[PDB]
RNA sequence: AGGUA
C-alpha cells in the first residue's frame, strides 16, 4: 500500500526534528506506580505519544469510536488509535547544543 | 589533566583541587563580605522609592489580613509588634523623603537607607524588588538604546560623538541646539527624524515622573545596584567553589548505594548554593552544618526521584526507609526473618498498605537482562504482546458484523435504519434515540416503540439464531 | 483481589465437574490438554463494546 | 546457566 522507489538518508535538521516530535517530553516521570497511567509531560505520555487504549481520552472524558476524529481539548490528552504511540515521536530541548557520539568517534 | 581522559569525574576532581580549603573563620570573612554586598544592595533598593511602596503596599495587605506574615520579613537586626513600629517608622522616612522631591534630601535619604538597614526580609520579597530595580535598569537602558538606534541608524553619526553630548541631562532641547550650534550635516538630517526622538524623550520623562526621582539620580543607584550583586555573585560563587569538596566527600558515602555519582555531586550542589543564598553568621553556627542538611536533602531528593524508574513520592520514600529500618531492627532482634505481623504492629499502617509499599519499592528490571543466568536470549524477547488484538477475534468481529448487516437487511427499512443510528451500525459515528428521531421528524415515544418492535421482531427464532453463536 | 472458586462465568460444566467446591481439582483425576485445574477468576474492568 | 544437532 506504501510506493516508493528510494530511501535517502541524511542530517536531521532541528527543524524537522521539531516537526517529527508531537510533544516536548519535559520531566523524567513515567507513570504513578500504583496507578500505571504515563505521568505528564514525561517519556510516557498521552498527551505527546499518543492514548494508551484503543480509541479513548485516558482521562475518562471519551470512550468510544466516535471521538476519533477530533482530540479531547478538555485536558491535555488526545484521543486516536494506539497504534499511533508506536510511531509518535517526541523531542528533548537541550539547553547546551550536544556533539554527536557517531559524528565523533 | 591532559592525561587522555574521558571520565568526566577526573577533572571535576581536577577543578575541584585548584580552590584551597577554608577555616572557620575563613567562612566568616566570606559571609561578612557577603553581607556587605548585600547591605550594599538593600541601600541601593533603599533609594528607589517604588520598590517600597510595593512593600509598604504589601505591608498593609498583611495588616489588612490578606497575606502572611513570614512571607515578608523574617527577622530583624536590633513579630507583629516591631514590625508595625518598623514599618510605621519607615512609612514616615519614606513620605518626609518624598516630599523633599515633589542638603536636606540627602540627609532625608541617609536618615531612609538606615532605617532599612534594620530590616531582614524573605528572600522572595527581596527577589521580587531586585527584580523591580533590574527592569527599572531594562527600561532606562531600552530607552537610550531607542535613542541610540535612532540617532545613529537614521542620521548616519558615529556611536562616539552621541555619549560625550548627550549625556549630563538627557532629558532636555540642550543637546538638539548644542549638536545644531556646528552646522553639521548629521544635525540638519536629524531633523527629519526628530519627531521620534522627542516622543522617546517623553516618554523617557514619564518614565522619570513614575520613578520619582531624576534619571540620573535612577543612574547612579542602579549602578550602585549592580556593582552590590556583582560582589555578592562573586563571593557567593567563591563561596561555593570552596565547598564543593564537603559536597563530594557526603555523596561519595552515598555511591555505594545505587545512583551516578555525578548526579549526587551536582545535586549537592544545588543544595550547597541553596544554602549560600541563605547562609548568615549572626546565627553563630559553623557554615559546614548548615551546609549539611541541606545537602542531605539535596541527596535524598535525587535519589527519590532520579534513581527510581517509576515515580515516588518523598514522603513514600521516606516510609519505605522507615519500613526497611524497623525490618532490619526485627530481623536482627527476632534473628530469624521479618514477619508482617510486627511490621504492621510497628507502623500506625494497616499491613496490606505494607505489602503493597513493598511491591512498590522494588525498582523494574531490564528486558536486556537474560533470562535464565547468562542464556544468550534477553527478557524482552518473550513477552507478550497484550494490547493486540487476535487474528482469531477480529475474523469473529468481521463474520459478526457482516451477520448483523445481512440480518439488518433482512429487516424493514426504517426499522433497520433506526437500528443503524442507535447503536452506530456500520458508520463511524453514533446517535442518541432522540437525535434519531429528531432526523425522522418523530421525536415522541413513537421513535423508542419502533426499536422495541424491531426488538421484538428480532427476537423471533429465525433472525436470533445466526447472532445465537456469536455469545454463549 | 482475585479468587479461586468453582463458579467460573460462561464456561461448560464439564469444567466444573472436575473441581471441588473450593475451585481444585481432586487429586487423582485425569486431565488432558485444555482442561481446567484451577478455577480463578480476575475482577473485570471496564469493558468497550462495539 | 546446562544440553542437542
Amino acid at each position: 500500500t506504501e510506493e516508493f522507489d528510494a530511501i535517502k538518508i541524511a542530517l536531521a535538521s532541528p527543524d524537522m526534528i521539531r516537526s517529527w516530535s508531537f510533544g516536548e517530553v519535559k520531566k523524567p516521570e513515567t507513570i504513578n506506580y500504583r496507578t500505571f497511567k504515563p505521568e505528564r509531560d514525561g517519556l510516557f505520555c498521552a498527551r505527546i505519544f499518543g492514548p494508551v487504549k484503543d480509541y479513548e481520552c485516558l482521562c475518562g472524558k471519551y470512550k468510544r469510536l466516535k471521538h476519533r476524529g477530533v482530540i479531547c481539548e478538555k485536558c491535555g490528552v488526545e484521543v486516536t488509535q494506539t497504534k499511533v504511540r508506536r510511531e509518535r515521536m517526541g523531542h528533548i530541548e537541550l539547553a547546551s547544543p550536544t556533539a554527536h557520539i557517531w559524528f565523533l568517534k | 589533566e591532559i592525561g587522555r581522559t574521558t571520565d568526566p569525574v577526573r577533572m571535576y576532581m581536577r577543578e575541584m583541587g585548584t580552590v584551597e580549603l577554608l577555616t572557620r573563620e575563613g567562612e566568616i570573612d566570606i559571609a561578612k563580605r557577603i553581607e556587605d554586598g548585600i547591605n550594599q544592595v538593600q541601600c541601593s533598593v533603599a533609594e528607589y522609592p517604588e520598590a517600597i511602596t510595593y512593600l509598604l503596599e504589601q505591608y498593609d495587605r498583611v495588616e489588612a489580613e490578606e497575606a502572611r506574615l513570614s512571607d515578608l520579613i523574617t527577622g530583624f537586626v536590633d513579630d507583629p509588634e516591631l514590625a508595625r513600629e518598623k514599618f510605621a517608622e519607615l512609612r514616615a522616612q519614606y513620605v518626609v523623603t518624598r516630599d523633599t522631591i515633589k542638603a536636606t534630601a540627602q540627609e532625608e535619604i541617609l536618615k531612609l537607607s538606615e532605617v532599612f538597614k534594620q530590616f531582614r526580609l524573605v528572600p522572595k520579597q527581596f527577589d521580587y524588588l531586585v527584580n523591580s530595580m533590574r527592569v527599572m535598569m531594562d527600561r532606562v537602558r531600552t530607552q537610550e538604546r531607542l535613542i541610540m538606534k535612532l540617532c545613529v541608524e537614521q542620521c548616519k553619526m558615529p556611536k562616539k560623538n552621541f555619549i560625550t553630548l548627550f549625556t549630563g541631562n538627557e532629558t532636555s532641547d540642550t543637546w538638539f541646539n548644542a549638536a545644531i550650534a556646528m552646522n553639521k550635516p548629521w544635525s540638519e538630517k536629524l531633523h527629519d527624524v526628530s519627531e521620534e526622538v522627542h516622543r522617546a524623550l517623553q516618554k523617557l520623562q514619564q518614565i522619570e515622573e513614575e520613578t520619582g526621582l531624576t534619571i540620573e539620580q535612577v543612574k547612579d543607584i542602579n549602578r550602585r545596584m549592580s556593582i552590590g550583586e556583582a560582589k555578592a555573585r562573586r563571593a557567593k560563587k567563591e563561596m561555593v567553589e570552596a565547598n564543593l569538596r564537603l559536597v563530594i566527600s557526603i555523596a561519595k558515602k552515598y555511591t555505594n548505594r545505587g545512583l551516578q555519582f555525578l548526579d549526587l555531586i551536582q545535586e549537592g550542589n544545588i543544595g550547597l548554593m541553596k544554602a549560600v543564598d541563605k547562609f548568615e553568621y549572626r546565627r553563630g553556627y559553623k557554615f559546614s552544618t548548615y551546609a549539611t542538611w541541606w545537602i542531605r536533602q539535596a541527596i535524598t531528593r535525587s535519589i527519590a526521584d532520579q534513581a527510581r524508574t517509576i515515580r515516588i513520592p518523598v514522603h513514600m520514600i521516606e516510609t519505605i526507609n522507615k519500613l526497611n529500618r524497623i525490618s532490619r531492627q526485627m530481623l536482627q532482634e527476632m534473628g530469624r526473618e521479618p514477619t508482617p505481623e510486627e511490621l504492621a504492629e510497628r507502623m500506625l499502617m494497616p499491613e496490606d498498605k505494607i505489602r503493597k509499599v513493598l511491591k512498590i519499592a522494588k525498582e523494574p528490571i531490564s528486558m536486556e537482562t537474560p533470562i535464565g543466568d547468562d542464556e544468550d536470549s534477553h527478557l524482552g524477547d518473550f513477552i507478550e504482546d497484550t494490547t493486540l488484538e487476535l487474528p482469531l477475534d477480529s475474523a469473529t468481529t468481521e463474520s459478526l458484523r457482516a451477520a448483523t448487516h445481512d440480518v439488518l437487511a433482512g429487516l424493514t427499512a426504517r426499522e433497520a435504519k433506526v437500528l443503524r443510528m442507535r447503536f452506530g451500525i456500520d458508520m463511524n459515528t453514533d446517535y442518541t434515540l432522540e437525535e434519531v428521531g429528531k432526523q425522522f421528524d418523530v421525536t415522541r415515544e413513537r421513535i423508542r416503540q419502533i426499536e422495541a418492535k424491531a426488538l421484538r421482531k428480532l427476537r423471533h427464532p429465525s433472525r436470533s439464531e445466526v447472532l445465537r453463536s456469536f455469545l454463549d | 483481589p482475585e479468587e479461586i472458586t468453582a463458579d467460573i462465568p460462561n464456561v461448560g460444566e464439564a469444567a466444573l465437574s472436575k473441581l471441588d467446591e473450593s475451585g481444585i481439582v481432586y487429586i487423582g483425576a485425569e486431565v488432558t490438554g485444555g482442561d481446567i485445574l484451577v478455577g480463578k477468576v480476575t475482577p473485570k474492568g471496564e469493558t468497550q463494546l462495539t
